[PDB]
DNA sequence: ACTAGTATGAAAGTACTTGAGCTTGA
DNA sequence: TCAAGCTCAAGTACTTAAGCCTGGTCTATACTAGT
């Protein structure tokens, strides 16, 4: 009755792809490992949900 | 108000005199620029149900050559003109032998009468103008350059010199307020002299479409 | 000093409130530079 | 069972169409 | 006085939003015969 792919493959898809759903994208980004400063700055990053290319 | 009305009627009279003179008519020189006080003396200083009422100052002018054609200008009493009002003017025109005329409407025309004006255009031509169009001679404005209607011989000379057709000239609307001022019909090239800051003078041409 | 006037120079350096107000003015400049580009390029495309 | 194949908030502006109101004609 | 026609205004729907370039990661799931 309990199939395990619907609860594990969904988490794996939403973290591996970043398409946050089956909605928005870019939630889980690949970690930036050029510099330890870049690694720290990628783990402390906030994203405004406002979309891009706005003239305001 | 009554002084405001005689001022407004005098400015419409002045602009119609300048319109007839720029269109190429017999306009008497003192009539072409009279004083407001001269208008008040000649007509009576009370447009509010008095002596300078409408239909007293219907200006009849003839042409500077070929003095047969005339456009004896109309001033309706009512604000909103209609067909049963313009057919009285049609009766006054068919009493005559002359086909051009100008009516000066106060408010807007009923659009059935707008269609009616086009409904006798090969027979006899009627132009209409609102009061706000004739409180300012727009050819005196500094943005408006010198428009001159060209004769058909000059159009043939133009197209034969530049080896181009009437399809190729830059064009102008028929409902253009300067085109309405000169009363030009479709297909009638208008030379336009304007000062240019890079050559001095530039004469462009506007065929009417 | 409360409303954003910076009385220090870049040789002396800014106090933290003046640093933050200066960062606000700079963010306004970068927003102008980043938003200008697409609209100016589209005006150029329409004109050509 | 079970397995693989099968099937489905924080755009802006312009133009066109529809509805309502006003005027004219019968 | 009523009906029809024409014009104007309002509401709704459709089309576009920089130029080039370099990297990466990841790509269905549910089911039903068909053994």
């Amino acid at each position: 009755a309990i199939k395990t792919r619907i609860i594990s493959d969904g988490l794996k898809y939403s973290l591996a792809t970043g398409n946050w759903g089956d909605a928005r994208a870019g939630v889980s980004q690949v970690l930036n490992r050029l510099t330890f400063a870049s690694t720290l700055s990628h783990l402390r990053r906030l994203n405004s949900p406002i979309g891009r290319d706005g003239k305001l | 108000d009554d002084e405001e009305e005689t001022y407004r009627l005098w400015k419409i009279r002045k602009t119609i005199m300048q319109l007839c003179h720029d269109r190429g008519y017999l306009v008497t020189q003192d009539e072409l620029d009279q004083t407001l006080e001269e208008f008040k003396a000649q007509f009576g200083d009370k447009p509010s149900e008095g002596r300078p009422r409408r239909t007293d100052l219907t200006v009849l002018v003839a042409h500077n050559d070929d003095p047969t054609d005339q456009m004896f200008v109309f001033f309706p009493e009512e604000p909103k003109v209609g067909i049963k009002t313009i057919k009285v003017y049609c009766q006054r025109m068919q009493e005559e032998n002359i086909t051009r005329a100008l009516i000066v409407v106060q408010q807007g025309m009923t659009p059935s009468a707008k269609q009616s004006l086009v409904d006798m255009a090969p027979k006899y031509i009627l132009e209409q103008f609102l009061q706000q169009e004739l409180l300012i001679n727009i050819t005196e404005h500094e943005l408006v350059p010198e428009h001159v209607v060209m004769t058909k011989e000059e159009v043939t000379e133009l197209l034969a010199r530049y080896k181009l057709r009437e399809n190729q000239l830059p064009r102008i609307q028929a409902g253009d307020p300067v085109a309405r001022y000169f009363g030009i019909k479709r297909g009638q090239v208008v030379k336009i002299i304007r000062p240019s800051e890079t050559a001095g003078r530039y004469i462009t041409y506007r065929l009417v479409q | 000093e409360s409303r954003g006037f910076v009385e220090n120079s870049y040789l002396a350096g800014l106090t933290p409130t003046e640093f933050f107000f200066h960062a606000m003015g700079g963010r306004e400049g970068l927003i102008d530079t980043a938003v200008k580009t697409a609209e100016t390029g589209y005006i150029q495309r329409r004109l050509i």
